C-alpha cells in the first residue's frame, strides 16, 4: 500500500535496507523516499512523552469522541479502559498511547495474534523502537561496505551524519549532540527493564508470559543496536574526554555480570583504541593524564582487564624516538611500573575474565561431538550467565574477534619481554613445586588467541606469509620444550588455524623438520604410551593424546599432502600405534578420537587404500589378542558402551561404505572380505548396528546424544540403500539368463548375495525398528516450534521419512528378486544366518497400520514452514493414501475419521493448508519457489487421494470441509465450509484471482500447470456422485462460470508460449507442448461444466439464470462488460501447423529398424535403443569400416530419439484436440437443444457457426473419421430445427455447398458406416425440403448435375450399404434412394432408375422380398417399410415396368406365403405389396395383365373379404388401412380387366 | 435428466421425426398419384360395376 | 455471504 502507518512504514523500510545489503539495488529510488518521510523519527532515537494529567483527566471525563491529527475516532467504555492500562504499564502519554491502540484496530492484528487489545499496544510500541533502531545499524553497516559501488557507499554515509547524528552535510551549515542522547536513550532501557522485573515479579510471585519474553527480547535487541550505533559513531572520531570519563564511571558502578557488559566491552575497546593507542587523538600529553586517571571498582577483574588493555595499547608510543618527542622523560621507571601493573592485572584474573567472556559469547545450543571437552579443562572462577534466552548477533561477534586479534597483535609486538618473564616464572614455579599447579596465564592467553583466530583465514595467513615477522617469531618460540598444558594449547591453536587447505599445508610444512615440535617426537611419545599401556595414565597424558589426535584429524581433513604422506609413511606407522592404543584399556574419548582420525584419513581414498584398510581391520578384528567369531563380537560390544565411540564407529563405517568414485557396479568393498574365516562378509557390521539402534537406545539420557545417534543410523541406512542397483537387477533377471549367456550371471549373483541391501530390508520388517522410528517421529510440537531449522531433530525426521519412502518403493523389488535367490543359495550352499524378520508382516504396511497417531503428527508438522519436511510429509501421506491394505484395514466403521476428529485436528490442518496456498510466490524463482513446490505437492496429494476409491469417502473430503459419514456426506451449521472459509473455497479464490496473460513472456507454464491441477481436482470432485450435488450448488451460488469466463484468454498464432513461437520446429521438442495440452484440457473442462450447468438450469425451468447465461454467451454482462463469444474460442482447429505430416529424413541406415516392440500410443525408446545397439555391435564385429561409419549411426540414433519424442507429442496434441472438439460439440448441442429464446435473432450466430464449420468440414472431409463425426451430427439436427431475402440466399448457398461434400464422401466410401449414415439424412431433407417458380428450376437443374458428375461410382456405394450389417445405415441408405428417384422424375425416363439395374440392385432387391414375413417402432419393421416403399415408386414410371417385370416378382412374393395395433401393422404390409403389384400391371399395358389375373384367381376369396368389410384412435387407423387395401385391389381389377374373364 | 442421455434422446427423437415425415410424404405422394389417375374418368363406375357383379 | 465473490470489477 501507500498510506502506511508508523509500524508498517518502519517494517517496509527495514526490508529495503536488507535488499541493498544483500546485493539488490532494485529499490534505490524507493529507499530515498522513505528517509524523507521519517526524518523526524531518525532525529530522536527513543523518547516517550511523560504521562501528563491534562490528558488523563480529559480522556476519562468525556470518553466519547477522540481527535488525533486530521482523523476522528469514537471512544467507548471498552477501548478507553485499554488506553489507561497501556499508559500505566509503560508510563506513556494518553494521547500517544491511544494512537498505538488505534493502529491495532485499523490493521486488525487482534485476530492474527488472538490477544487482548491492550496487550497488542505493548508489542506495537516495542516494534517501533526495534526497526527504528535496527534500521540505523544497516545504514552505517552499508555505508562501510567495501564490496559495493563507491558512489552508493557515500550516499548512506552523509545521510547518517544528518539523519542519525544530526550533523548537517558539508554543503550547508542550541541542539544537543548525539552521544548524550544515546547515553540517555540506553539509560531509559535499563530503568524500564529494571522496573519491569520488579512489577512483573510482584504479580508473578498467564497468557502474557510469551509477550513479556518477546518484550525482553526486543529490549535487549534495541540495547545491542544502540551499543553498535555508539561504537560506529565513536569509530568516526566524534567523541571527547567527558564521554570517556562517564563511561569509565558507569563501568566502575557496574553491579552484575550480564550480556550488557559484553555488549559494552567493544565500546571501551574502541575508546582505548582511539585515545590510548597512537591511532587517533595523538595528544601525547593528554595520554599521560588518562594513564594516571585509569591507573571504587566493584569487580576487580574489570579494572584489571581495562588496565591491561590500556597498557598494551599505550606502550606503542615508547618504541622509537623519531616520530614523537620523548625528551626529559625516563624510560626504565615507566617500564617497570607498567610491568608491575600488568602482573597485578594478570594475578587479578584479567585473561580469565576475557576467556570467560569469549566463551559465553559464542555459546552454542549444540556442538559437534568431535571436539568435546576441548578448551574446557581450566579453573573458571567467574560466575556464568543466568542461561536466559539472549542469543548474540553476528556483527557483534565479528567486532569482538577483530578487537581481540588487534589486542593480541599489540601485546605480541609491544610486550615480548613480559611474556618471556611470565613464562620463566611459571616454569620455575612448576619446577620448585611440581605437586602444585602453577598459573594458567600463558595457556589462557593462547586459548584467547585461538578463539580470536577462528574461521578467519585472511588473518591466519599472516602467521605463514612472513616467517621472520613477530607473529611467526612467537609461533616458533612457543614450540620449544615446555609442559603438557602449553603443548596442548599450541596444538589447539594450530588446529583452529586450519580453516582452509592452504593454512593446513603451511602448518604441515612448518611442523615437520626442514627445538620446535616435530612429528618424530610426537610418534615417539605415542609409541611410548602404547608400550606402557600394553606393557597408570594421568589426565595430562590423555589430554595430550586427544589433542594430537584432533590435530591429525584436522590436518588430514584440510590438507592433502599430509593425508597422502602419513597414510603410507614407513617411519611413522600411525595406524598401527593408534590401533594398539585403542585395543588397550583406555576411556572412550581416545577411541572416539582415533575413529575420527581414521575417518578423516579415509575421507578421500582409492581402491588400494580401501583394500589396505579392510586388510588391517580384518587382521585386528580376527585376532585382537579365543576364537575369532567370539573376539569380534566382544570387540563390537566393547565399542557399544556409550555414545561417542558408537557414533564414531558408525560414521567411520558410513564413510568406508562410500566408493572412491563418489556417489553402477563394483560394490564398494572387496569381494573376498572375510573369505578366510567362516563369516558372511560385511553383514556382521550392519547386524550389530541394527541391534544397537534397536535395543541400546534407552541407555542414552541426553536427548541430544540420542538424536545424533539416530541421525547417524539413518544416514548409514540411507548410504547402504542408495548403493543398490534396481534397474540393473531387473534387466538381469529379465534378459540375462533368458537371452544373454550364463557368464555374467555369476557377477549379478555375487552382487545380490554380498550387497547388504537384503539384510537391511529384512531388518526393516522388525517391530523394534518401526517402533523406534515412530517414537522418534512422535515428539511434542513445542520442541519443533522453538527448535532451529538446522536442529538435529528435523534432520533425523527427514532422514527417517526418506528411508521409509525408499523402503516402500523397494519392498516389491526385494520380495521379488532377492528373497527367492537368497533362499535358494542358502538351501544349496551352507550358510548359518539368524532370521530377524516377522513372517506375519507380509509387507511393510502391516507393521505400520497399527499406529494411528502417525498421520496426525504428519499433518501437524505441516505448520512448521520447513519446505523439505513439508514435502516429505506430503509425499508420505500421498503414498499411504495410495496403498490398499491400509485403507482396507481402516475401512473394512472407520478409524482415521475418528482419529482426526479428536481435538479438532482436521480444522487446524485445513486452516494451515489454506494459509499456505494463499501465500504468494516469487516471480523470479518460478520453479525454485518452495511455496509453489508445497502447493504442487498438496495438489498431487489431493488428486491421488480423490482418484483412489472415489465411491467411498476419504480424508480429502474431511480436509475440504465435509462431514464424512458412513456412505454419506453432509455439511454442519456454522462450520468452516458453510461460512465459505475452507480449503475448497480457498482453491476457488486462488483460481479466480489468477492471471495467466502476461506481457514480458505471455502464456506462462507453471500457472497453466497449477490451473490444470486445480481443474483436474474439481473434475474428480464433480464426477463423484457422492460429492456432486452440494459442489454444484456451492458453485452456482457464487457464479463460478462467470469468473472463469472473465479469466478466459484468446489464443492466436502470434502470442508466443514462454517467449517461444508455436510455428518453430523446436516447439514440438520443447516443454510448451505440455502447457498447450493443459490449456486445451482446461478449455474442454470449462466447456463441459458450462454445458452441464446450462442443462441443469434448463431442466430446472427457471429463466432467472437463463437470461444471464445467454447474455454471457451473447457477449455482454449486466452487473456492460463484454466478452468474446463461444465462436471466438474456435481457433484451436488449424491445419497449417501440419501436426499429422512429419518430414521423414533419408535414413540411409537403420531404415529396417521398425517400432514394433516399442508400442495407448506410447512408443518406448529403450526397445529401439537395444535393437540399434545390438545392430551396431554386429556391424562392429563384421569388421568393415567400423570407426568411420560410427558417427553416422550415432547421428541416426540422435535423430530417431527426437523423431519418437515428436511423434509422441503429436499424438498427445491430436488426442487433446479431439477431446476439446468433442467437448465443444457437446456444449453446442446442449445449447441448441435447450434454447427457448427466439430463433430469428440467433440466426446470426447460426450463420456464423455454419461459416466457421464450412472450412473445418472441407479440410477434414476424407482425412480422419473421428472429427467429422462430432461435426456431422451437429449439422444434422441443425438442418431439422429450421432482410429475409439476404439471409435466405446465404442459407441456401451453404446448403448447396454442404450437399457437395456429402456426395463426395459417399462416392469414395470414407469413414465408418455410422458417419456415412449421417450424410444420408442431410442430403435427404435437402432434396425433400429445399428443392421441394424459376428459382426452383435452376436449383433442381444444378442439383442433378452434381449427382450425374459421380455416376455409378456414387450409387454403387449406396446400393452396397443396403441389406448390410449395420441397422441404421441400411435404413437411411434405402430411404435416400427414394428421394433421388423422386426428385429425378420431377426434372418419360430417368437415369437414376437405369443405373440401379446395371448395378444389379433391382435384382438382389426383388430377391430379398422372399421370407419377408420373418423380417416384418422395431428397427426391422421400419426398414422393410422403406424397402417396399421404394419398389412402389419404380412401378409408377413407364420404364420401371420393363426392368421390374423382368425380375419375376410374382414368384418371389409367393414363396414367402404372406398372403388392435398389431392388426393395423398386418394390413400395412398387405397394402404395401398390393400397391407394388397394382401399379406394376397398369404401368406397361397388356403385357402384364396375364399375370394379374393369375394373382387374383390363385388368391381368390381373400380380397373378397376386404372389399366387403369396408362396404377409437386405433380403430380409425385400422379401418383406414382397410379402405386403402380394398381400393388397392379394385384398381388392379379395372386395370387388368378381370370382369371380362368372369 | 442427464447430459449423457440428453443427446441420445435428441438423436432418437430426430430419427423418429425423420421417419414419420418420410412416411407421411410417401403416403401423400401415393394419394396424389391415385387421385390424379382416378380423376380422369369413371370415378364411381369402377366400383359400381363390382357392386353389381359381386354381392352388394 | 459473498464479500469478494461479487462480480463488481
Amino acid at each position: 500500500m501507500t498510506d502506511l502507518r508508523k509500524l508498517e512504514a518502519l517494517q517496509a523500510l527495514h526490508a529495503e535496507l536488507v535488499a541493498v545489503r544483500q546485493h539488490r539495488f532494485e529499490g534505490l529510488q524507493v529507499l530515498e523516499t522513505l528517509l524523507e518521510e521519517q526524518t523526524d523519527a531518525f532525529k530522536a532515537l527513543i523518547a516517550k512523552p511523560a504521562r501528563d494529567t491534562k490528558d488523563r483527566e480529559a480522556l476519562g471525563k468525556e470518553p466519547k469522541k477522540l481527535k488525533i491529527g486530521e482523523e476522528e475516532y469514537s471512544l467507548n467504555e471498552d477501548f478507553v479502559n485499554d488506553c489507561l492500562k497501556l499508559a500505566d504499564e509503560l508510563d506513556l502519554n494518553e494521547k500517544e498511547s491511544a494512537r498505538i491502540l488505534i493502529d491495532c484496530d485499523a490493521e486488525g492484528d487482534v485476530e492474527t495474534q488472538s490477544r487482548p487489545l491492550w496487550e497488542c499496544g505493548v508489542i506495537r510500541f516495542h516494534q517501533e523502537r526495534k526497526y527504528l533502531l535496527d534500521c540505523m545499524r544497516l545504514i552505517l553497516e552499508i555505508a562501510a561496505d567495501e564490496d559495493i559501488d563507491a558512489g552508493l557507499q557515500e550516499s548512506f554515509g552523509v545521510a547518517a551524519e544528518d539523519k542519525i547524528f544530526g550533523i548537517p552535510p558539508p554543503w550547508e551549515r542550541q541542539v544537543k549532540k548525539f552521544i548524550p542522547r544515546c547515553m540517555e536513550a540506553m539509560k531509559g532501557v535499563r530503568s524500564m527493564l529494571q522496573c519491569m522485573a520488579d512489577k512483573a515479579n510482584a504479580r508473578n510471585m498467564l497468557d502474557n508470559q510469551e509477550t513479556l519474553d518477546f518484550s525482553r527480547l526486543s529490549l535487549v535487541e534495541q540495547h545491542e543496536c544502540l551499543a553498535s550505533i555508539l561504537h560506529a559513531a565513536v569509530q568516526r572520531h566524534h567523541a571527547t574526554i567527558a564521554d570517556f570519563q562517564d563511561f569509565i564511571k558507569i563501568l566502575r558502578k557496574w553491579d552484575k555480570y550480564d550480556h550488557f557488559l559484553i555488549h559494552l566491552i567493544p565500546v571501551l575497546a574502541a575508546y582505548i583504541t582511539e585515545f590510548g593507542s597512537p591511532e587517533g587523538m595523538g595528544d601525547l600529553q593528554q595520554a599521560r593524564r588518562l594513564n594516571d586517571f585509569i591507573c571504587s571498582w566493584a569487580l576487580p577483574v574489570l579494572g584489571a582487564a581495562v588496565r591491561a588493555w590500556w597498557i598494551a595499547e599505550h606502550n606503542g608510543f615508547y618504541l622509537d624516538d623519531t616520530v614523537q618527542d620523548l625528551r626529559g622523560i625516563n624510560l626504565d621507571e615507566e617500564d617497570e611500573q607498567r610491568t608491575k601493573q600488568f602482573l597485578d592485572a594478570l594475578k587479578e584474573g584479567a585473561f580469565d575474565f576475557i576467556l570467560s567472556v569469549a566463551a559465553d559469547c559464542k555459546a552454542q545450543e549444540w556442538q559437534d561431538p568431535s571436539q568435546l571437552g576441548a578448551r574446557q579443562w581450566l579453573q573458571r572462577k567467574i560466575p556464568s550467565l543466568p542461561s536466559e534466552p539472549f542469543p548474540f548477533s553476528h556483527f557483534l561477534q565479528h567486532s569482538l574477534m577483530v578487537h581481540l586479534e588487534g589486542f593480541v597483535d599489540a601485546t605480541i609486538s609491544n610486550l615480548p619481554d613480559v611474556l618471556r618473564k611470565l613464562r620463566t616464572e611459571e616454569d620455575e614455579q612448576r619446577q620448585l613445586r611440581p605437586n602444585h599447579e602453577q598459573d594458567m596465564d600463558l595457556e589462557r592467553f593462547l586459548i584467547i588467541i585461538s578463539y580470536a583466530y577462528e574461521g578467519r583465514p585472511d588473518a591466519a595467513m599472516s602467521f605463514w606469509e612472513d616467517p621472520d615477522s613477530n607473529l611467526a617469531g612467537f609461533l616458533q618460540w612457543a614450540s620449544r620444550r615446555a609442559s603438557t598444558p602449553l603443548v596442548s594449547a599450541f596444538c589447539e591453536m594450530l588446529r583452529c588455524l586450519a580453516d582452509n587447505e592452504e593454512c593446513a599445508t603451511a602448518a604441515h610444512n612448518f611442523l615437520l623438520d626442514e627445538q620446535s615440535l616435530t612429528w618424530s617426537q610426537i610418534f615417539k611419545e605415542l609409541e611410548y604410551f602404547t608400550t606402557k599401556v600394553c606393557s597408570e595414565i594421568e589426565p595430562e597424558s590423555a589430554l595430550m593424546l586427544e589433542c594430537y589426535l584432533r590435530l591429525i584429524a584436522k590436518l588430514a581433513t584440510e590438507s592433502e599432502i599430509a593425508r597422502k604422506r602419513l597414510i603410507m609413511d614407513e617411519d611413522f606407522n600411525l595406524v598401527d600405534t593408534i590401533l594398539k592404543l585403542s585395543v588397550g584399556v583406555i576411556p572412550h574419548r581416545l577411541r572416539a578420537c582415533i575413529f575420527y582420525v581414521l575417518k578423516a584419513l579415509m575421507i578421500r581414498k582409492t581402491h588400494e587404500e580401501l583394500d589396505a584398510m579392510w586388510r588391517w581391520v580384518e587382521a585386528w578384528m580376527t585376532n585382537p589378542f579365543p576364537g575369532p567369531q567370539e573376539c569380534m563380537e566382544m570387540m563390537f560390544r566393547e565399542f557399544g558402551t556409550g555414545f561417542e565411540q558408537s557414533n564414531a564407529f558408525i560414521q567411520l563405517l558410513t564413510t568406508l561404505l562410500v566408493p572412491p568414485e563418489g556417489l553402477n557396479d563394483s560394490v564398494p568393498f572387496p569381494e573376498w572380505l572375510g573369505s578366510s574365516i567362516r563369516t558372511l562378509g560385511i553383514e556382521p557390521y550392519v547386524d550389530f548396528v541394527f541391534d544397537v539402534f534397536a535395543n541400546r537406545t534407552k541407555d542414552i539420557s541426553d536427548p541430544s546424544q540420542l538424536r545424533i545417534l539416530r541421525l547417524s543410523c539413518l544416514d548409514f541406512v540411507m548410504v547402504c540403500l542408495v548403493t543398490f542397483n534396481e534397474d540393473l537387477i531387473v534387466l538381469g533377471h529379465e534378459s540375462n539368463i533368458s537371452i544373454d549367456d550364463a557368464m555374467a550371471a555369476t557377477n549379478l549373483a555375487t552382487y545380490v548375495r554380498l550387497h547388504p541391501f537384503s539384510r537391511v530390508m529384512e531388518w526393516l520388517f522388525n517391530e523394534k525398528v518401526i517402533t523406534s522410528l515412530i517414537n522418534t517421529i512422535h515428539q511434542d510440537p513445542i520442541s519443533l516450534g522453538s527448535a532451529s531449522p538446522d536442529s538435529p531433530l528435523v534432520v533425523s525426521i527427514l532422514r527417517a521419512i526418506q528411508v521409509m519412502i525408499k523402503a516402500l518403493e523397494l519392498q516389491e523389488t526385494y520380495l521379488h528378486l532377492v528373497r527367492p535367490e537368497v533362499l535358494r543359495y542358502q538351501g544349496e550352499a551352507g550358510v548359518r544366518r539368524k532370521p530377524v524378520a516377522n513372517a506375519a508382516y507380509s509387507a511393510f504396511e502391516d507393521g505400520i497400520l497399527s499406529h494411528l497417531s502417525l498421520v496426525v503428527d504428519l499433518g501437524k508438522y505441516c505448520n512448521l514452514g520447513h519446505a523439505e519436511l513439508t514435502l516429505a510429509c506430503l509425499k508420505l501421506l500421498e503414498k499411504i493414501s495410495t496403498s490398499s491394505r491400509i485403507l482396507s484395514a481402516w475401512s473394512p466403521r472407520n478409524k482415521a475419521i475418528v482419529q482426526l476428529e479428536r481435538n479438532g485436528e482436521g480444522e487446524t490442518i485445513s486452516a494451515s493448508l489454506s494459509a499456505s496456498i494463499m501465500a504468494t510466490l516469487d516471480p523470479a524463482l518460478a520453479a525454485s519457489g518452495e511455496n509453489y513446490r508445497v502447493k504442487l505437492a498438496i495438489l498431487d496429494f489431493l488428486y491421488a487421494c480423490l482418484r483412489a476409491t472415489p465411491d467411498q469417502p476419504t480424508i480429502a473430503h474431511q480436509l475440504l470441509g465435509f462431514h464424512c459419514e458412513l456412505s454419506k456426506l453432509g455439511i454442519e451449521p456454522k462450520g468452516p465450509f458453510d461460512m465459505q472459509k475452507s480449503l475448497f473455497h480457498s482453491l476457488l479464490n486462488v483460481l479466480i484471482t489468477l492471471t495467466v496473460s502476461e506481457e514480458e513472456q505471455g502464456m506462462r507454464g507453471y500457472l497453466v500447470t497449477l490451473k490444470y491441477r486445480v481443474l483436474r481436482i474439481l473434475q474428480l470432485l464433480w464426477k463423484s456422485p457422492l460429492s456432486a450435488s452440494l459442489v454444484m450448488d456451492e458453485l452456482r451460488a457464487t457464479n463460478f462460470l462467470f469468473h472463469m469466463l472473465l479469466r478466459e484468454v484468446q489464443i492466436q498464432p502470434q502470442l508466443p508460449w514462454d517467449g517461444q513461437l508455436v510455428t518453430g520446429c523446436e516447439f514440438l521438442l520443447s516443454d510448451a507442448s505440455l502447457a498447450y495440452i493443459d490449456y486445451l484440457a482446461s478449455r474442454a473442462a470449462i466447456f463441459e461444466y458450462i454445458g452441464k450447468e446450462l442443462c441443469s438450469v434448463s431442466q430446472n425451468r427457471i429463466p432467472s439464470i437463463k437470461r444471464q447465461i445467454f447474455d454471457a454467451l451473447n457477449g455482454q454482462i449486466f452487473v456492460p462488460l463484454t466478452i468474446p463469444s463461444i465462436f471466438d474460442f474456435f481457433d484451436f482447429i488449424n491445419t497449417d501447423y501440419k501436426w499429422e505430416e512429419i518430414p521423414s529424413p533419408h535414413f540411409t541406415y537403420l531404415k529396417d529398424l521398425d517400432l514394433g516392440p516399442c508400442i495407448g500410443v506410447h512408443y518406448d525408446i529403450r526397445k529401439a535403443q537395444e535393437i540399434l545397439a545390438l545392430k551396431r555391435k554386429e556391424y562392429e564385429h563384421s569388421q568393415l569400416a567400423t570407426p568411420e561409419f560410427l558417427e553416422t549411426v550415432e547421428l541416426e540414433e540422435k535423430v530417431l530419439i527426437e523423431w519418437l519424442t515428436v511423434r509422441n507429442r503429436a499424438n498427445l496434441l491430436l488426442t487433446a484436440r479431439l477431446n476439446l472438439l468433442q467437448a465443444w460439440a457437446n456444449l453446442l448441442l446442449v445449447m441448441i437443444e435447450s434454447n427457448d429464446f427466439k430463433s430469428t435473432p440467433k440466426m446470426a450466430f447460426l450463420l456464423q457457426a455454419l461459416q466457421a464449420i464450412l472450412p473445418t468440414l472441407e479440410a477434414f472431409s476424407s482425412l480422419k473419421s473421428d472429427e467429422a463425426f462430432e461435426l456431422a451430427r451437429v449439422a444434422k439436427v441443425l438442418l431439422w430445427k429450421l432482410e429475409q431475402f439476404t439471409v435466405g440466399n446465404l442459407i441456401g448457398d451453404k446448403l448447396f455447398q454442404l450437399f457437395q461434400l456429402c456426395l463426395s464422401a459417399i462416392s469414395q466410401c470414407s469413414g465408418t458406416p455410422e458417419l456415412r449414415s449421417l450424410y444420408y439424412s442431410i442430403c435427404y431433407r435437402y432434396l425433400t425440403a429445399v428443392v421441394d417458380t424459376r428459382s426452383v428450376t435452376n436449383a433442381r437443374a444444378r442439383t442433378l448435375k452434381a449427382i450425374t458428375l459421380y455416376g455409378d461410382r456414387l450409387l454403387n456405394v449406396i446400393c452396397d450399404d443396403a441389406y448390410g450389417s449395420d441397422t441404421t445405415c441400411q435404413t437411411a441408405a434405402m430411404i435416400l434412394l427414394n428421394a433421388l428417384v423422386h426428385t429425378s422424375r420431377a426434372s418419360v425416363d430417368c437415369p437414376i432408375i437405369d443405373a440401379l439395374n446395371r448395378l444389379n440392385f433391382i435384382g438382389v432387391l426383388v430377391d430379398s422380398l422372399k421370407e419377408i414375413l420373418n423380417e416384418w417402432a422395431s428397427p426391422s419393421q421400419q426398414y422393410t417399410s422403406a424397402k417396399l416403399a421404394l419398389l412402389l415408386q419404380l412401378c409408377q414410371t413407364r420404364q420401371g415396368a420393363k426392368y421390374v417385370l423382368q425380375a419375376n416378382l410374382f414368384r418371389a412374393l409367393e414363396q414367402s406365403g404372406v398372403f388392435v395395433v398389431a392388426l393395423e401393422r398386418h394390413y400395412a404390409l398387405l397394402v404395401a405389396l398390393a400397391r407394388v403389384v397394382g401399379a406394376a400391371v397398369t404401368a406397361r399395358g397388356a403385357h402384364n395383365i396375364v399375370q394379374g389375373r393369375k394373382f387374383l384367381t390363385q388368391h381368390r376369396g381373400l380380397v373378397v373379404h376386404v372389399l366387403k368389410k369396408n362396404a377409437i384412435l386405433a380403430q380409425q387407423a385400422l379401418e383406414e388401412r382397410i379402405e386403402e387395401l380394398a381400393e388397392a385391389f379394385m384398381l388392379l381389377i379395372t386395370a387388368t380387366g378381370f370382369l371380362e374373364y368372369e | 435428466v442427464d447430459v449423457d442421455t440428453y443427446l441420445s434422446n435428441l438423436q432418437t427423437k430426430t430419427t423418429l421425426s425423420m421417419i414419420a415425415d418420410g412416411l407421411e410424404r410417401s403416403a401423400r405422394d401415393f394419394d396424389a398419384f391415385l387421385e390424379e389417375n382416378v380423376t380422369l374418368e369413371w370415378e364411381a363406375q369402377r366400383k359400381r360395376i363390382y357392386q353389381h357383379f359381386g354381392i352388394k | 455471504i459473498l464479500p469478494m465473490y461479487k462480480l463488481s470489477p
